[PDB]
């Protein structure tokens, strides 16, 4: 009799497991249900079906999209330039509560398109970081004037790193395939991607909070030490910092030392639409517009953050040493 | 009792556990089988992320239940 009862129980556990598995696979982009190309087209088709887009332009945006995918180049439609320069002007000229502020070099903001909205953050943060390297002469040899790659090309380039031998454990976690998927990525993928391009970088794993009320003072202090080294506003040469938490990533482009001695990060978000970033390019920024960029310790209460920071270029020998090191993938842990 | 732990690629292992085992203990049992450090593990059941100090009994885990194992920090 209990055999039947056991069957009923297992049959319900199975329906529950199957349902949650499919949900999680979809969320993380691992259910192998297509990729950027399909989502762009499906989401443009919705705009046509909602009478918000003529079929002719659809044919045109689809044509553009296909050229970009063929070339592997991001088409720049989600790019906003000039933010570092605008911030420089603001901190220099405007009355602020800042004692000193350190900024990364020039950084282009990239937000998701209809093709990667919901899952592209890691890739878009890579684009923002790469845009800084591409204007930094120290990376000219290892990046030889490459262009910002499109998301499918970034996926191909991560696969290329896996094929070279980088991080086989991480590769297996993502079915050894990213093209044609909407897979979430993390600092580990960005690390092997940059390392495969002979860019010297490293991950720091802030694996638990270090301050009261769940704050991460060690993270803020690490970033302060990264950016700092006389003027009130210091526009440094340094690339921005890739910042990962569970479910989403962002790009840290600077840090303020407030007059009250507290620290405040300046963070770009690939979820921010163009029209919001454009507000920062208006003559005389509105201090209320800067609040979205400013994150104090109270705003960073995820349990775990990983940063990926870039430090220069690698010789081939150094790259190969790092490839081998990536077989047992570890990162500096703090605390 | 026996439970299953399934990654999002479908890799499945079986664990021997008791209802009083903490999620922390379960992550250790996963490390024992797969070599994955607990810090790299996030366990999901019934749509909720399981917390280290809670026990399997806190979540109504039962024989042949399946926990889903998310690995590393992605987004």
């Amino acid at each position: 009799l209990q055999q039947e009862e056991d069957r009923k129980r297992r049959s319900e556990e199975s329906r529950q497991e199957i349902e949650e598995f499919q949900k999680l696979q979809r969320q993380y982009g691992l259910d192998n249900s297509g990729g950027y190309k399909q989502q762009q087209l499906r989401n443009m088709e919705i705009e046509v079906n909602r009478g918000r887009m003529p079929p002719s332009e659809f044919h045109r945006r689809k044509a553009d999209m296909m050229e970009s995918l063929a070339l592997g180049f991001d088409d720049g439609k989600t790019k906003t330039s000039g933010i570092i320069e605008a911030l420089h002007r603001y901190y220099q000229n405007a009355a602020t509560d800042v004692r000193r502020v350190w900024l990364s070099s020039v950084v282009d903001h990239f937000h998701s398109s209809l093709g990667d909205k919901g899952w592209g953050c890691g890739y878009r943060n890579f684009q923002m970081l790469l845009s800084s390297l591409l204007q930094n002469d120290a990376y000219n040899d290892c990046l030889k004037g490459m262009l910002i790659p499109c998301i499918p090309k970034i996926q191909s380039m991560i696969e290329d790193a896996w094929k070279e031998g980088f991080d086989p454990q991480g590769a297996s976690q993502l079915n050894n395939r990213l093209q044609g998927t909407k897979a979430w990525i993390g600092a580990c993928e960005v690390y092997i991607l940059l390392t495969s391009l002979r860019v010297k970088c490293h991950i720091v794993d802030f694996h638990k909070s270090t301050g009261p009320l769940g704050t991460h003072p060690r993270l803020f202090e690490w970033i302060l030490n990264y950016y700092s080294s006389s003027p009130k506003v210091v526009c440094t040469s340094k690339p921005p910092i890739y910042l990962q938490h569970q479910g989403h990533s962002r790009t840290v482009i600077g840090i303020e030392e407030k007059k009250n001695r507290t620290l405040c990060l300046l963070i770009l978000d690939p979820g921010c639409p163009s029209r919001e970033m454009q507000k920062l390019l208006k003559q005389d920024i509105e201090a209320s517009s800067l609040k979205q960029l400013r994150k104090s310790m109270g705003n960073l209460k995820h349990k775990q953050y990983q940063i990926l920071a870039v430090e220069g270029a690698l010789s081939l020998e150094e790259k190969l040493a790092r490839r081998q090191a990536s077989q047992v993938f570890t990162a500096e842990k703090i605390p | 009792m026996q439970i299953f732990v399934k990654t999002l690629t479908g890799k499945t292992i079986t664990l021997e556990v008791e209802p009083s085992d903490t999620i922390e203990n379960v992550k250790a049992k996963i490390q024992d089988k797969e070599g994955i450090p607990p810090d790299q593990q996030r366990l999901i059941f019934a749509g909720k992320q399981l917390e280290d100090g809670r026990t399997l009994s806190d979540y109504n885990i039962q024989k042949e239940s399946t926990l889903h194992l998310v690995l590393r920090l992605r987004g």
